[PDB]
């Protein structure tokens, strides 16, 4: 009710109309100029607190007539009860661990409370937690238990921690906050779970994937890395051809995108920075799971109708042909607020009620009738068909948002959007760290003219080596490149995360090409002078 | 039943509805089981039963072929390329060619060609 | 006799410089031919496998497949020898000859007709005449002639790029990237049936050939009708959906002096058994007697039973990497006697052997 | 490169200075990504046209025949210079990234709804007006930016000369 905007001189005409309805019990008919008296019609309003962005404080002349009820998030003890029921329902699958159903709920609620207390909107706009996060954690634990092997108590705790990492700590920025979450998770496990058998609990040591086997279980790091390498070679050979170096962080991001695309209704936004791999990782993960990629294409300024027909085609393929689409929505693919509204209402229930209206609605209902008859699931009423349609869209359409630096007005607007925020797994991958840059450069400097230059390995203080200790030129060149990249970014520009390394990859490619060409020229010069000397010796 | 099968097959393409056709084949399958075993052992029943299986299994491609994007030129292309025969112009432009003529196209065998043709039909 | 489960440990392990893509046994001599991802074809003797007998770098790019046929000319004018046909990613199909008296490769022809990477190659002999088939990514299956080198027939069975191929007489079954099988009469290029049901691209496709010395078997023996006259009844096709499916080929309306016409009455493959249990994509398939041997990307090899449909033995962790190929000697053929060996070339630059 | 390239650059209309020579060296040396020529003066597009002769094709983002003339020019190796870099349409986005699907005899790029071949000698350049306008992060990342703006914050070099 506080959503409508003010006028030039203040006041909202719709809110004043509501005040007229509540106080004077009537209104004036504009074109007939007559007074109408409404009988026994009640007015009920629902609004977010005024401190939320996009909320305008209404006039007290209006709220004076209504009883304001604050329906806040349920307590800190009601959540404990509710999720005790939830964990009992989950642990019906594994009754051997029935005694641990209460400590799990207590630890989940304590985790939620600590995350709310530590990370707040004062740090990032996207630090907003609610019981929805706890429900997502419960459902993720249930999905991993249902499609997993015979769970043991250590496996149960590690799985719960992995789910916690994916629900809560993915949205965190930087490394300080991630370390804070890791120590918080250690503290929660120690405080509420007397069992002490967990190894490293960090995000890089909790690798759960259903890729290497038929069960959602923990997988070895080296085996998963090799599997991803040999799958990504095939992906490049078959699909698009851009050579990409395999590094540890990309494996974790692949696992995250996989678990999101395997959800019943799972959408993700990859809010990082350009030239990181956000789109290509989504394409690769969808290729692994056999999802059809749809990337909307627009001209300089496409009307909303083009986006509407793109959405309609994607929805039809998802529902009537079970294509299991993976729609990738880039920031450039959004240029007006109508697109954002269409996305948020698509994510709202499951779909667009608007794209099907009139004759197209009749054709859609005929197609739904025939499809439901084909599956032998005949439904004789329109509501059942539309429910089946909504369910198919929910379980077949996955929307992935690719967002560059969120400092842009459109990026901040779409991140702050309520529907997209609540219905998406926010995954902050950000910019490459020192280790990822080191690995990428190391696998890119693998060229033989890197040799032949006598390298005077220096003492090189370990606090400024970043990569592994230096014993060969490769270490020197990678350290020089990464140090120059950091110096250039900290000198030319001022800010946090302007853009992920895109100059780094181009620098490495140009370095490799230039070294190869220059050493080819040097080799032919050596051959010429040596053969000339040989002929002179022959003389 | 066999007369019913033949009269269903000769039905012109413009007068068949996909939901109506599906319900009609469901009725045919229901009536088929009521036949005695002596009729079962005789070959025409097996042939018409396989025809009913054809019409039940090619439901998706029939629905995709009943979309409004397809035009008489498109059906001319389908019959010339896949059927390797040309229908008379007066009958083709009315979209009244018998469903038997569509069944002559293997549909299952040429489903990819049909799908690409209907994709171009939608894009026009 | 045919019933032979290899020992849980390989008899001998063959090390190669790079990943093995296709391994083919020698029909007469105990020689193992190994292709690599660098195109270097290797010949290895089983008793002395430390050093390759002969290595030859023909293709610039990786070899994608290899097939081996021992010529069986019925005329004494020519002498029987071995033909090794290798595909590769360089749009080439190099045909060699194995000089047994010198232990070296003698290249004969350098077939090149495909417009993009060729995936699989199959060679067979028919009444003093040798034909070579090859499916490629340009969606075309080319039937070459070994003696001359001119493509007898070329057809496009799928709109997506064909991956596997298997010939039996005058019919070709080809599994393609669009998750469909298709039986095609190659002399006329006429399609006959389409097999749908896989949800991921099809890796390897084989016919289930008819065997008669066995007492009774679920799939190898025919099912009366005119299938016995036809010669084929079933087909097996591994796929990237981690399952192996055994289909039944619908029987077309054959006619005298006429190319077989696709029967409109039945023109769809019918899945009869769906073997499940692999942990990743199934790469290769071989059938011996009653047991269906398959290799996958889970670094393991399994020995399914055709009759029951259940796995019997699993060679888990046979390779440290993926298993790209699996070879067993055919047993339906007459001149080629079934010989108890099994070779599993893998991605770990190794090629296990299961001699006994 | 040798002094032959220096005199070839100078005779096309470039200024005799270190800054512009270095920027031309950046633009010309290696083409793994499209360059973004940015300068308020329009004299540089004439320099590029003079370098390649009469085979240069002139094209702009705003005009209607954009995609059709692209599909024409790129397939037989016509150097194309885009008038406006401030604006952009993500239709050409596929070409900017090296995402050509190679084959055994050809390499193809996806533009709009057409798989159009590229000759391999095709060169793409982007020209921009004053840097007051913005460019999307996609262009700023993929495309090799280069300033040909009139000398600023240095001055010492021209007066030194
Ligand atoms: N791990 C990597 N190794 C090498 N190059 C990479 C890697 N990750 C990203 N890139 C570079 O990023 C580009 C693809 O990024 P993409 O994900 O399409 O952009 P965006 O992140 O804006 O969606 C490629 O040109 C590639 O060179």
């Amino acid at each position: 009710i506080n959503l409508p905007k003010l006028d030039k001189y203040g006041s909202q005409n719709v809110v004043l109309f509501l005040r007229q309805l509540m106080e004077k019990q009537g209104f004036w008919k504009t074109p007939e100029n007559k007074w109408v008296t409404i009988e026994r019609i009640h007015i009920v309003g629902a609004c977010n607190p005024p401190t939320d962005p996009g909320r305008i404080p209404m006039s007290e002349r209006f709220t004076r007539h209504a009883a304001i009820l604050y329906l806040g998030y349920p307590s800190g003890k009601s959540l404990s009860q509710i999720y005790e029921i939830y964990y009992k329902a989950i642990f019906k699958l594994v009754p051997e661990f029935r005694s641990y159903t209460e400590p799990f709920a207590r630890a989940s609620v304590h985790l939620y409370n600590e995350c709310k207390a530590r990370y707040s909107t004062g740090l990032q706009s996207h630090y907003l937690f609610s019981p929805r996060e706890l429900t997502r954690l419960v459902r993720g634990v249930y999905t991993a238990i249902n499609t997993g092997p015979r769970q043991t108590l250590r496996s149960l705790i590690r799985l719960w921690a992995y789910e916690a990492w994916r629900i809560f700590a993915d949205r965190l920025v930087g490394v300080k906050e991630k370390n804070s979450f890791e120590q918080l998770l250690y503290e929660t496990v120690d405080k509420y779970l007397p069992n002490q058998d967990l190894g490293n609990i960090s995000s890089t040591s909790l690798l759960f994937s259903g890729l290497l086997s038929l069960d959602f279980k923990e997988v070895n790091k080296t085996d998963l890395v090799n599997f991803i390498e040999e799958r990504f070679k095939t992906f490049c050979d078959e699909e698009l051809e851009v050579p990409m170096v395999i590094h540890e962080s990309m494996v974790d991001h692949i696992l995250r995108i996989d678990r999101a695309l395997k959800q019943v209704q799972g959408h993700m936004m990859l809010i990082g920075a350009s030239r990181t791999g956000k789109t290509i990782l989504t394409r690769f993960v969808a290729w692994l799971n056999g999802l059809k990629i749809v990337q909307p294409k627009i001209h300089r300024h496409s009307n909303l109708s083009d986006f509407d027909m793109i959405l309609k085609k994607a929805i039809s393929d998802c529902s009537l042909k079970e294509s299991r689409t993976c729609l990738i929505i880039d920031e450039s693919n959004i240029l007006e607020t109508a697109f954002l509204e269409r996305m948020n209402t698509l994510l709202a229930n499951a779909d667009i009620p608007d794209l099907f209206q009139g004759e197209e609605y009749d054709k859609l209902l005929n197609n739904l009738r025939n499809k439901t008859r084909s599956l032998g699931l005949l439904l004789d009423t329109e509501q059942e068909l539309y429910d089946w349609f909504v369910g198919e869209i929910a379980k077949n359409l996955h929307v992935v948002f690719t967002i560059c630096d969120p400092t842009n007005n459109k990026s901040s607007a779409m991140i702050s959007s309520p529907a997209l925020f609540n219905r998406c797994i926010i995954n902050w991958m950000g910019d490459w760290d020192t280790k990822t840059m080191s690995q990428v450069a190391n696998n890119m400097v693998d060229v033989i003219p890197m040799e032949f230059t006598d390298f005077i390995v220096p003492e090189v203080n370990k606090e400024l080596v970043f990569t592994e200790p230096i014993q060969t030129i490769r270490d020197a060149v990678v350290n020089i490149l990464i140090h120059f990249d950091r110096n250039f970014y900290q000198k030319m520009k001022v800010g946090v995360n302007p853009r992920s390394p895109g100059y780094f990859i181009d620098g490495l490619r140009a370095l490799v090409k230039l070294v190869t060409a220059k050493y080819q020229d040097l080799q032919e010069n050596q051959r010429f002078v040596n053969v000339g000397l040989e002929k002179l010796n022959e003389s | 039943l066999w007369e019913d099968v033949q009269r269903t097959f000769e039905t012109p393409w413009c007068r068949v509805d996909v939901l109506l056709l599906q319900s009609d084949l469901a009725n045919f399958l229901r009536r088929a089981d009521e036949l005695p075993r002596a009729v079962k052992q005789f070959e025409m029943y097996k042939s018409l039963f396989s025809q009913v299986n054809m019409l039940t299994s090619v439901n998706k491609i029939l629905v995709e072929l009943k979309d409004g994007a397809l035009k008489p030129r498109h059906w001319n292309m389908i019959f010339r390329d896949i059927g390797k025969r040309q229908i008379q112009k007066n009958l083709l432009d009315k979209l009244e060619f018998s469903l038997k003529d569509v069944m002559v196209l293997n549909l299952t065998l040429n489903e990819i060609l049909l799908t690409k043709i209907i994709e171009r039909a939608q894009k026009e | 006799v045919l019933k032979w489960i290899p020992r849980n440990l390989p008899s001998c392990l063959i090390n190669v410089e790079s990943s093995v893509t296709s391994v083919k046994l020698h029909p007469n001599l105990p020689i193992v031919f190994v292709a690599t991802d660098h195109g270097k074809l290797y010949a290895f003797d089983l008793f002395n496998y430390t050093i390759p007998l002969a290595s030859l770098q023909s293709h610039t790019k990786a070899i994608t497949s290899m097939d081996v046929l021992f010529t069986n000319y019925t005329n004494s004018s020519k002498k029987n020898y071995l033909v090794i046909v290798t595909a590769s990613k360089d749009l080439q199909i190099h045909v060699f000859k194995w000089v047994s008296e010198e232990c070296k490769f003698q290249q004969i022809r350098s077939l090149l007709g495909h417009e993009h990477i060729v995936s699989a190659v199959k060679i067979w002999q028919k009444n003093n005449d040798v034909h070579i088939a090859s499916c490629s990514r340009d969606q075309t299956v080319k039937i070459w002639d070994f003696h001359n080198g001119w493509s007898l027939k070329t057809f496009q069975p799928h709109s997506q790029w064909v991956r596997s191929i298997d010939v039996l007489g005058d019919y070709i079954i080809s599994g393609s990237h669009d998750t469909t099988l298709r039986l095609t009469h190659w002399p006329s290029g006429n399609g006959l049936s389409v097999g749908t049901g896989h949800e991921f691209p099809i890796e390897k496709v084989k016919f289930i050939h008819f065997i008669e010395d066995s007492p009774e078997i679920r799939f190898r023996t025919p099912s009366t009708d005119r299938y016995k006259n036809w010669g084929m009844q079933y087909c097996v096709s591994a796929s990237r959906d981690r399952t192996i499916k055994i289909w039944e080929i619908p029987l077309p309306t054959l006619m005298a002096h006429r190319a077989p016409i696709p029967n409109p009455t039945d023109s769809n493959f019918r899945c009869v058994l769906t073997l499940k249990g692999h942990l990743s994509w199934v790469r290769d398939i071989s059938i011996r007697g009653q047991y269906l041997f398959s290799c996958a990307d889970d670094k393991s090899v399994r020995c399914w039973d055709l009759n029951t449909g259940q796995c019997l033995h699993v060679w888990e962790k046979l390779h440290t990497g993926f298993v790209n190929c699996l070879d067993l000697d055919v047993d339906f053929d007459s001149n080629v006697t079934p010989r108890q060996m099994m070779v599993t070339g893998g991605l770990d630059c190794k090629s296990n052997v299961f001699m006994r | 490169v040798t002094l032959d390239e220096k005199m070839k650059w100078l005779e096309c209309g470039l200024d005799k200075n270190d800054y512009f020579l270095e920027n031309m060296s950046i633009v010309m040396n290696s083409q793994d990504a499209v360059p973004f020529l940015l300068d308020p003066s329009s004299h540089m597009i004439t320099v590029i046209s003079n370098y390649y002769g009469n085979k240069t094709v002139l094209l702009s983002f705003l005009e209607e025949g954009f995609v059709k003339r692209l599909e024409n020019a790129i397939r037989f190796g016509s150097v194309v210079i885009i008038q406006d870099g401030e604006f952009f349409d993500p239709i050409i986005s596929r070409l900017i990234s090296r995402e050509f699907n190679h084959a055994g005899n050809r390499v193809t790029v996806e533009i709009g709804d057409h798989e159009v071949d590229v000759s391999g000698d095709f060169k793409l350049f982007i020209h921009s007006c004053d840097p007051s306008g913005d460019i999307p992060i996609f262009l700023r990342s993929r495309v090799r930016l280069v300033h040909f703006v009139t000398n600023k914050e240095s001055i010492e070099t021209r007066i030194f000369d």
